[PDB]
């Protein structure tokens, strides 16, 4: 009934989405070849949301891969669960943007984005009742940020009445993979606050800290980071796929967490996350999940919430749990750390339960908090933008392509009033 | 060439499955997956769970409620209109 | 009492024996379609057998000019084994 | 005599899912719908050996609805009744009151119309909804509005779930509660409040269940409704109908908010070690440890009370017990209601459903009272409504749906007027 | 008493292919032809243990007729009865009325004569045709006019299939429908419309069949025909012959076009769950959600109504139900008929077909009405006929076939005259 | 019963007919040796429409191969289903025309058309109830165009009541093989507008585009192009050969698509057409077939239908399908693309359903739209014709054979008045 169309842009989006479809298919019991092999009847009721039966048990994912270099496409087709995507959904350029937001938004977008729009159009009319779109991309690269953001703008002006989630990794000084990170991030956030409904910030620094302390992994390659991100995405849309005592749809989460149309940047966490060495000494109850949820070292952003205040927060529980224990636990965690919450909003925590745990565990959770500490991350990026833009560094590759200077000044102004109003409400 | 056996009426034979007009025990509402493919259809009848199960709590509670059935009761204090008020009116004199 | 009760019982019986027939009808139609599907699949497999024997003959006649060859003519390691077998058969000849 | 029960929202039809369970288990109907006359008020008999409940489950998200369509009671419930939308209202009063209501409620109305036409001696309606959500608040009020314009003179027993002071799941529920109360005032004839924190405390202390879910809540709520309709299903020494609460409990056409309670909430083992009689449960019905709404009647004054009795109950000891209550001074009445009780006795004890933790008691009391602590609850809700409203928080969602500030301001002052009404009647 | 049925066109004999299947299942006649007196009106008993129907199939394209010739009912139909020409008329009224009709109609009516001489108590003829096509329209009209000059007094019931307003399969169907109607006015006596969109809506809405084909359409059309002739076939409490529709529904010599409807059209699960009675099916047979023609009789005024009740019917409650309809104001009658009804009751309930979707019901209602909504229909077809004729589109087919503009203009003004008639009578 | 006589002309006609009789023989299940080997009863009752039982179960086609060079005959006889024709039907001259319309219409026809008329007559009265003739030829060649056109004229002179189909390919400037394409095609069209009953226009440009875009073939030889055209012709006469829920013969389609006697040039499309790598990644529904039908990138002419309006349109469906879905899809396409249709004719869509799908597929469809976008193609030819004829290029090859200049002027006149009357009805 309710439908989610999935869009992956750039290298980060394609690899994350790859591990995303692996986790989804394993929850719905569909084998990597594309046929059903599950057991439970609960898994069949809600595959119309993510898949389409083509003919003879073949379920195709409702996803669209969009990039410019075939290297990511081959990394997708090589790995397992790679032969399931529809080959027509591999709409794909040839040249490559390469960390140039202007190349992602003005030159190559003008011939690739009409094509991907037509594919998305076909995929959207193939279903009946759209719930929203789900877009995964990065903010540092060029072929992900600029192209994906234009796609967001086109879709938002096309279907204005549908929800839209966007998962974006953001740059940090300690994880500085490319050099024009601020020049790409500032223009992308400028467009996202005016187009996207809500975003969930990600970064590689927090994921590496998670793999260091909580997971205690030896070699955290990109596969494990994408595994965590995939687990989060499955956790949030678990409600549309499975019944529970208290269902909370995507729009219900948005309206419970967004007090103002511009304050839609959330920090995300996932529990339980313990090393296999300590999984033997641990307990699995609601308080044990909560006191790992509300820890600052479990957020997947580089924004220490205890340096700010929480506006609103939400918890999505999965597994057979007692709601009294859930709610009294939320009351206790709001009363104890009362200073860290905003004061002019009572009952800052939305809670919901679904009666299907993820495969391999008995009970899990997903934390989505709309704090004000995110202005530290925006201030951290805007100060680097200022340091470059006062002196016109690296600018001419953008200027000589069609972009002018007032676009950069506009992005600065909007970031500055954005951090101003986060600080205001703090 | 010699039609000893009459043609088996494909136009009526195609209705129940090829156009999928027959619902496999599904209510006129129930927006869900129809599994309009033979492999999935035959795999659906091998489902271990079979809808209501001890997995979801809303189903499990009703199952535990109907586990024993309707044990027993006494119908003394049940109000019987059949005794007093429906006994005044009778059926047709001749019989129907 | 007797007349009305037996009428209701008869009607329940007829409704039940009707629902069962409808279900059985669906079973029969699905089975018939499945038989047709198996027939078509087996036919296609039979055709594939012939195309494979023909490809084997082409490879046998290509075995002679082994050193001069384009990039891809060997589909898998089993094909390499077959070409080595026919090579040794030529050596015997 | 018949009464039909409609359920709106996620909490409504879950309570009904427990409610109709208890009903068939009381009247001896199998879950498939045939017996292996008191059912006539709830189940109409189609053909012979087939019963279909007088109810409509309706909601906008189809998940919980087709969970019912595929639960144990597939055959019991009827196909057309279980109405389902296509997408959820999502905790948005306006979205449930103007966007999707305009498409779904007219189907609900001409459904409920032929339900009434199939009925003969309709006593009234009784609606189940939770005001914290968007579906139960928005289109629930929309349905009550159009039902009032359709019939009007027939009673509408509203059993709504109000949000608890401290235990809460939603964040926009103060907005939804205020907007719903603004219409529940002049539509619902008799409206009973049922919180969650109070029932949580009941299950924690009395039922000694330390990890309760919504299942146990809905079970005992369904138990209260059955105890309240027992007078219509069965004969007793002194029975009441559903129009009795209309007169005996509502002093003024805008003060209709009742505090409900039930006694004895007793587990299977405490009962073996404890004694049951009329005097102690008549007492236990008044202590806030047995109420369904988190409030303190010690701070308020009672307007009028009602006492449904089930089981082996003689009238002499219920009379002597209420006499001792009136002569006691721990609780005080208002000066404008000298006789403040409405008693009712029915012969049948409360049956139990297997899997529940309610013991088989020889007798039970269902108290439905009126007080001014509800005025305290409304004030506490309006205060935290004004706190969020002073910064115009979340308003952009409702006005984005199509509403404005006018109905916010008028609902705010309406509850202020209700506050003043409670304070002036209390004096 | 006997009545013979003729089938014209591609749609006609497919309707007959389902209708005769229903008759054999009703009279217990095995498809080979023998039972393992009520049958007499449809089957004549040849030889010993052999009944052969009083029917005639005829078409110009042999493909569907010899599909019947090889179908399951090989031995049931006399080889001669199934007439079939050499080549199709191809959606061309002129071709099917002047060129090929001249060679086929004589063989047909010189057969029907010897069918009537076989018969003794002939009530009348009943024709099955679709006017959109070329075969159903051209030699259909040609057959009707030569039958009228041959017998004259005997009634001719015409069950026609008019094209839907928005749903369409052909292109020239306005020309064919107008040119067929121009003779259907003054030749047939009693003409019943039935559309395809209305039936599609019925099967989608009530029967919840999401992918229907022509077979389901033909199945419930046979239900309608059987339900209106069952008064002749079986003895009821209040029977009604074919001469009755001739009087009781046609108040004017040129106003004979009857809307049809049926109730209860119901699935296999909903029927058992609900409590079927006379009142609700008397209601349901009047809503446009159950009419066989896509038109809203709320815009029109009923000139006359006819109600066939089958099965479990006492005259009292049908009498009371038509009373409630008359005292209701949702529908109104013309000022001319105070007694605007004709009831009819038969005892045998409607039968079911294996592979059919309709569940068995104790009682059913087939309503045949008359109103001015049909007057709206003809104006709707006249509008889009004038659209295509203004540009002289497709006319060269008919003139090169041998016709002229004369009958085009006069059929146009004939429908104009009928329009003035309906508007005058409706006042 | 109803009979279809087949006539093939020129190299294009011969090779098109070879693949055509290949696919019809596969549909009726007859082996390349001429004997029946099918399974269903349905394939027996309608083989007299295309074949004649000779003796010992030899079913020979009712076709006439006609050309002037034996190279095409040998290419026909070489491949399988080449030894199934009657050698008496190989009417065949000896000199060869070679892209000269004057040769194929005045010099060589004078000694060949008598023998062709003898063979086609004997083949006509051999069967009882003629439905019509079916010609497959070209408009670029000489022996195809000129001889076939003269044969059309002689046949319409003798048998004026029977129907007449002409599958003719027209040249395109983007795929231009010969130089005298306009000189031949213009004169042939001048005669087709007054003699033929309807002409289903084809071209190779649109075919190559189709196999590039949709089929994604690597080496599209003439075999695949003739495979598509044969699939078109089997689709257009599936109604006679198989019973259906709604039948539509040749005359029935002619009267539903020809609103004016000179307005009888159609464009055709065939569905479904999908690549082999994606054939199993798709559904098979009526909406899916309809989206592929009404795509402008699927017509078999080089005339964008969205540059004009449809006068009428027809859709012949094959397979067990629900008529309701058929008509609602037709209603959807008549409402959604409402501007692309003519206004003074409501209900511009004729539909039909046959109960036997083509071999290998489950459900297929054939589109025959009589649009006014065909005048673009005739202008695309007539502008070249005027460019040469202003200047008597190549004219003497026709002048020195008997043809005079008035024939060219008359061909210009009829071409111009046709495109003007199409322009009028636009
Ligand atoms: N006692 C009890 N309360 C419930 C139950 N389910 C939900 N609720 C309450 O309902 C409130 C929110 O309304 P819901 O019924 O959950 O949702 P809704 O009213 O259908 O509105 P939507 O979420 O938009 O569908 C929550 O605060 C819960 O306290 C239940 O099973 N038992
Ligand atoms: N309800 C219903 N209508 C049908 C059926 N078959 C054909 N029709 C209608 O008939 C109309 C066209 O006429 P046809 O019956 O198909 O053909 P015809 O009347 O015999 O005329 P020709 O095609 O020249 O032979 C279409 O508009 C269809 O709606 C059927 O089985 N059921
Ligand atoms: N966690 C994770 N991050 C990735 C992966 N691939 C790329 N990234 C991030 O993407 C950022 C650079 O963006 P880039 O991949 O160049 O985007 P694109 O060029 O537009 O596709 C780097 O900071 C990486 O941290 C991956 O597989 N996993
Ligand atoms: N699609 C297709 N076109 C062909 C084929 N053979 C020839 N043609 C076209 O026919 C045109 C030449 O016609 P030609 O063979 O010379 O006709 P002829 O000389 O009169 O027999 C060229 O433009 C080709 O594109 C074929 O097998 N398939
Ligand atoms: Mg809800
Ligand atoms: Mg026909």
């Amino acid at each position: 009934m309710r439908e989610i169309v999935h869009i992956q842009g750039g290298q980060c989006g394609n690899q994350i989405g790859a591990k995303f479809w692996e986790v989804v298919s394993d929850e719905h019991g569909i084998d990597p070849t594309g046929t059903y092999h599950g057991d439970s009847d609960l898994q069949l009721e809600r595959i119309n949301v993510y898949f389409n039966e083509a003919t003879g048990g073949r379920y195709v994912p409702r996803a669209i891969l969009m990039d410019l270099e075939p290297g990511t496409m081959d990394s997708v087709r090589s790995g397992p669960y790679g032969q399931i995507f529809r080959p027509d959904n591999f709409v794909f350029g040839q040249t490559g943007a390469g960390n140039n937001w202007a190349k992602g938004h003005y030159t190559e977008g003008a011939e690739l984005i009409d094509s991907v729009l037509d594919v998305v159009r076909k995929e959207a009319e193939s279903c009946d009742c759209l719930q929203g779109f789900q877009v995964c991309h990065s903010l540092g690269g060029g072929t992900g940020s600029g192209m994906g953001t234009l796609l967001i703008s086109k879709i938002r002006e096309e279907y204005p009445d549908r929800m839209m989630l966007t998962f974006s990794v953001v740059p940090s000084p300690k994880v500085s993979d490319t050099v024009v990170e601020p020049y790409n991030a500032t223009l992308s956030v400028h467009q996202l606050v005016e187009n996207a409904d809500e975003c969930m910030v990600l970064d590689n620094e927090a994921l590496y800290d998670i793999c260091f302390r909580t997971l205690k992994l030896t070699t955290p390659t990109f596969g494990d980071l994408n595994h965590l991100i995939s687990a989060v995405m499955s956790g949030i849309t678990c409600c549309l796929r499975f019944p529970g005592q208290l269902n909370a749809d995507l729009r219900k989460l948005a309206v419970n967490l967004i007090p103002f149309p511009r304050l839609h940047f959330f920090m995300v966490g996932f529990t339980p996350l313990t090393s296999r060495g300590s999984q033997q000494y641990r307990a699995l109850t609601v308080p044990e999940l909560t006191q790992q949820m509300w820890d600052a070292k479990n957020m997947m952003c580089a924004a220490d919430p205890r340096h700010g205040r929480y506006l609103t927060a939400s918890a999505l529980f999965r597994g057979r749990m007692s709601t009294k224990e859930v709610d009294e636990q939320m009351l206790n965690v709001q009363n104890k750390n009362s200073s860290y919450f905003v004061e002019w909003i009572p009952n800052n925590v939305k809670s919901s339960v679904c009666d299907i745990p993820p495969k391999g565990l008995k009970m899990s959770a997903t934390f989505i908090g709309n704090s004000t500490a995110i202005q530290e991350m925006f201030k951290r990026v805007s100060e680097q933008f200022t340091a470059m833009f006062r002196r016109k560094a690296f600018l001419h590759w953008y200027t000589g392509e069609g972009m002018d200077e007032m676009e950069f000044t506009e992005a600065e102004s909007n970031m500055n009033d954005l951090v101003s109003e986060y600080q205001q409400y703090q | 060439g010699e039609a000893a056996e009459p043609r088996p009426d494909h136009k009526s034979q195609a209705l129940t499955y090829t156009l999928d007009q027959y619902p496999r025990g599904r209510l006129p509402g129930y927006t869900g997956f129809k599994a309009q493919a033979p492999a999935n259809i035959d795999a659906g009848l091998k489902h271990s769970m079979k809808l209501p199960c001890h997995s979801t709590t809303s189903g499990d509670a009703t199952l535990r409620g109907t586990q024993f059935g309707v044990p027993h009761q006494d119908h003394t204090h049940y109000i019987n209109s059949r005794a007093g008020l429906n006994s005044f009116f009778s059926n047709s004199v001749v019989g129907t | 009492a007797q007349k009305r009760r037996m009428r209701m019982a008869e009607h329940a019986r007829e409704v039940q024996r009707l629902i069962d027939e409808k279900r059985q009808a669906f079973e029969a139609a699905k089975a018939r379609e499945e038989a047709e599907d198996a027939a078509k699949r087996s036919e296609d497999d039979r055709v594939r057998g012939l195309v494979e024997e023909e490809r084997k003959k082409l490879l046998r006649e290509a075995a002679e000019l082994k050193d001069f060859l384009p990039r891809g003519v060997l589909r898998d390691q089993a094909d390499v084994d077959f070409i080595s077998n026919v090579l040794e058969e030529m050596a015997l000849n | 005599r018949e009464v039909i029960s409609i359920h709106i929202g996620q909490a409504g039809i879950q309570v009904g899912n427990a409610c109709w369970e208890l009903y068939c288990l009381e009247h001896g109907i199998q879950p498939d719908g045939q017996m292996p006359d008191a059912f006539n008020t709830f189940f109409s008999e189609t053909g012979a050996g087939k019963h279909v409940p007088r109810c409509i489950f309706l909601d906008l998200e189809p998940t919980v609805v087709d969970e019912v369509r595929t639960g144990t009671y597939r055959q019991l419930f009827h196909p057309e009744q279980l109405i389902s939308g296509k997408e959820d209202a999502a905790n948005n009063f306006a979205r449930g009151h103007y966007t999707i209501g305009k498409e779904i409620v007219d189907l609900a109305l001409d459904r409920i119309r032929k339900l009434a036409d199939n009925c003969t001696g309709l006593q009234g309606f009784l609606v189940f909804n939770a005001v914290g959500g968007g579906t139960g608040s928005g289109l629930g009020s929309l349905l009550l509005e159009r039902l009032s314009v359709d019939y009007g003179k027939k009673s509408k027993l509203g059993f709504t779930v109000y949000p608890s002071p401290q235990v809460s799941t939603a964040v926009v529920e103060p907005y939804n509660s205020v907007l719903s109360t603004h219409s529940l005032l002049e539509h619902t004839d008799v409206a009973v409040m049922l919180d969650n924190e109070a029932i949580y405390d009941i299950c924690r202390r009395s039922l000694d269940i330390e990890r309760p879910t919504y299942t146990n809540l809905n079970r005992l709520i369904a138990q209260v409704i059955s105890s309240l309709t027992a007078s219509l299903r069965f004969d007793g020494a002194l029975n009441v109908d559903i129009t009795e609460f209309q007169t005996n409990l509502v002093p003024y056409p805008r003060i209709h908010f009742m505090l409900s309670s039930y006694a004895p909430i007793i587990s299977a083992e405490k009962a073996y070690h404890e004694q049951l009689s009329v005097a102690e449960i008549t007492n236990a019905a008044f202590e806030p440890a047995s109420m369904m709404v988190k409030c303190d009647p010690r701070h308020g004054k009672y307007m009028a009370c009602c006492l449904m009795y089930r089981g082996d109950v003689v009238p002499k000891d219920v009379n002597a017990s209420v006499a001792t209550i009136k002569t006691k001074r721990t609780i005080q009445f208002v000066d404008w209601c000298p006789t403040g009780f409405k008693c009712g006795i029915n012969y049948q004890p409360p049956t139990v459903v297997p899997g529940g933790d309610l013991a088989k008691v020889q007798r039970a009391v269902c108290m439905i009272s009126n007080s001014t602590a509800i005025g305290e609850i409304f004030s506490r809700l309006d205060h935290k409504f004004d706190l969020m409203y002073a910064k115009r928080a979340f308003v952009h969602w409702y006005v984005g749906e199509g509403m404005e500030e006018g109905e916010f301001s008028e609902a705010r002052e309406d509850l202020a007027a209700l506050e003043k009404d409670f304070e002036e009647v209390g004096a």
